[PDB]
């Protein structure tokens, strides 16, 4: 019945919006972790050498490594799910 | 039909040893609540990642997601070292009924389609339940279990049977018959 026919169409348009908002809200959280990580990472990766900057012309080392030993499976893990939602939101519309 | 095969599989555990079933059904419930909950531990780590997104290598949040990433990481090979521990102690447990509840879901699809020249040959499902539970206990049959199974399709067939010739016809008896063994074993008549 075209009724069917009619109900498919409604159907689809809205799944693929609600699918395509949280694939985007998928990838902007994903991106903010990417961003303070690296973020952290770079602010980590001088400031210990300062302070023994200061010390050679004249205490975070030990959490900083406490927070590696995890970031080091969880940035691991929260790698590749940008990549992977970046290559399944060009796949929406026949799924 | 896959659906009715583990039911009956089910059935059967439960019905050959009560431990066996406690066992199983424990150990995935267990197994379920673990991966809620390591799915609840892993939905911190968006809030470790960017909760403010400023401060992260002063404040103690990132100190909590250490505490908090380590019970994962224990969670996850505890959950590992369970999956291991319950597969291999299921199968050989849970296994030892299927060519029973096979030919158990044959029998049933067998019978459904009997309304189809005459009607009135309606047969329900919550009797054929009370069948197969009266399969069980009418038995009592101590033997070797792999000796036990074709005994018990073997008594089953016969009250399966008897009780679908209490309802028929008197000049069905020879069809019901003969559709029935071209149910039960196809292999003996062989092609065309």
């Amino acid at each position: 019945t075209p009724s069917q026919y009619m109900t498919f169409l409604h159907v689809y348009s809205a799944i693929s919006s609600s699918k395509k908002k949280e694939l985007l809200k998928r990838q902007s959280h994903l991106q903010a972790g990417v961003s303070k990580l690296n973020e952290a990472k770079a602010l980590v990766d001088e400031l210990n050498r300062k302070a023994g900057e200061q010390s050679v012309l004249l205490e975070t080392i030990k959490a900083a490594e406490v927070l590696i030993n995890q970031l080091d499976r969880e940035h691991k893990r929260w790698n590749a799910q940008v990549v992977e939602i970046t290559e399944e939101l060009a796949t929406l519309p026949k799924r | 039909r896959s659906g009715l095969r583990g039911q009956l599989l089910a059935l059967t555990i439960q019905h050959e040893k009560p431990d066996l079933e406690e066992q199983k059904t424990k150990l995935l419930q267990q197994e379920e609540d673990k991966k809620i909950q390591l799915a609840k531990l892993e939905e911190s780590l968006l809030e470790t990642l960017a909760t403010s997104q400023g401060n992260i290598l002063e404040n103690k949040d990132l100190i909590e997601s250490l505490n908090q990433t380590k019970a994962s990481s224990a969670l996850i090979q505890e959950s590992l070292k369970e999956s291991y521990k319950l597969q291999i102690s299921l199968d050989q447990e849970r296994d030892a009924y299927l060519p029973l509840a096979e030919s158990a879901s044959k029998m049933y699809f067998i019978i459904s389609d009997l309304s189809k020249i005459n009607n009135m040959y309606r047969f329900s499902l919550a009797a054929f339940l009370r069948l197969f539970q009266r399969a069980l206990q009418n038995k009592q049959d101590s033997e070797n279990t792999e000796q036990r199974i074709q005994s018990l399709i073997s008594s089953l067939q016969h009250m399966v049977y008897e009780y679908i010739c209490r309802c028929l016809f008197k000049a069905d008896q020879l069809m019901f018959a003969l559709h029935f063994v071209r149910g039960m074993h196809p292999e003996l008549f062989q092609e065309n």
